[PDB]
């Protein structure tokens, strides 16, 4: 950002919006593979559970 | 009424009957060798609900 820069100007107002701009630029975005982490334990916990279908999986 | 070979008297009526779900080859199970778990220990198989 440092070298993209002006004489007789501001700066402050320069990095608040670059930064904002690349905070929103972060939040909104198009991961490649989606994450999913498994819950901690079935409720059930007996004759099935998420965690034995993925272990029957492999 | 008097029975044959019992000295006792009986009574025969007619009653209602009507079954239930409950059956003996819907829990009964055995186990020699089947697929293990990842880490080694034996554990469930789903291959009965696929038949």
């Amino acid at each position: 950002i440092f070298p993209k820069l002006k004489h007789n100007s501001s700066v402050i107002s320069y990095l608040d919006v670059v930064i904002k701009q690349k905070l929103k630029y972060l939040f909104t975005f198009k991961y490649p593979i989606s994450y999913k982490p498994l819950k901690a334990e079935t409720t059930d916990d007996e004759e099935l559970s998420e965690q034995e279908r993925m272990e029957i999986n492999l | 009424f008097k029975c044959e070979g019992i000295s006792t008297p009986l009574i025969i009526g007619e009653i209602y009957m009507v079954r239930l779900k409950h059956e003996p080859h819907s829990k009964f199970s055995a186990r020699s060798t089947s697929f293990m778990n990842l880490r080694g220990l034996p554990a469930k198989s789903k291959n009965f609900k696929e038949h």
